[PDB]
């Protein structure tokens, strides 16, 4: 992921 | 510091600490010992402008692409900016940092996308408290596996997030100490030296295996 866990 | 991890994580390792007859993972819980800061959010855009990250005090901040660091405080208008030879500057927004206006403006939409989209790690967990008068840790560097993310502080703190299972591990030399986040986002503090005498359940002895291996790894690269 290009994120960290989303909402 | 990395060399001291290190030493830290080949101690309980060698000690295969889920290969004991009883597991009392328990008797190694130090709550005295939880961290004061972790990141709670990031998002990876090194494509173009670098990794931004929240902590868990809800100040920002970014390590640019071009090794620079910038940090907005969670008062919303103080800064820390970190140079490429490590030269730390305190300034604010509000008196508008001519060089730095682009680097502002690249953080708070960071910030902002953070807020809006990502959901805070550590949520259920109370930091400890310790001073206040200068404090506040940067991103030293970081790097991506197929499995993780690993995060190095300024503070000498290393965080491993495992992007499978969303668990997540807090290590810092200074306490000599690991933070357990598992996949029901319940949490421990345990002293490493006590998990070495009394032992773990396999899953924290796996992730701390792997945990040694990024230890080196930062270490290699250094």
């Amino acid at each position: 992921p290009m994120q960290s866990t989303p909402l | 510091h990395l060399s001291d991890m290190l030493q830290q994580l080949h101690s309980v390792n060698a000690s295969k600490p889920s290969e004991r007859g009883l597991v009392r993972q328990e008797e190694a819980e130090d709550p005295a010992c939880i961290p004061i800061f972790w990141v709670s959010k990031w998002v990876d855009y090194s494509d173009k402008y670098g990794l931004g990250y929240q902590l868990c005090d809800n100040s920002v901040g970014v390590l640019f692409n071009d090794s620079t660091r910038l940090i907005l405080y969670n008062d919303g208008d103080s800064l820390q900016y970190i140079e490429r030879d490590g030269t730390e500057s305190y300034l604010t927004v509000s008196s508008h940092p001519n060089s730095l206006m682009k680097k502002i403006t690249l953080l708070k939409y960071f910030r902002n996308y953070m807020s809006e989209h990502l959901l805070k790690a550590g949520a259920n967990i109370t930091p400890r408290e310790g001073d206040e008068l200068a404090r506040l840790p940067y991103l030293r560097t970081w790097f991506r596996t197929r499995s993780a993310i690993i995060l190095h502080l300024s503070n000498g703190s290393v965080q491993i997030n495992f992007f499978q299972d969303h668990t997540k591990l807090i290590l810092c030399p200074l306490m000599a100490a690991v933070t357990y986040i598992d996949e029901k986002r319940d949490f421990r503090t345990y002293r490493l030296s006590l998990l070495e005498e009394y032992g773990c359940c396999k899953e924290l002895a796996s992730r701390l295996r792997y945990a040694r291996t990024m230890v080196d790894k930062l270490l290699s690269s250094r």
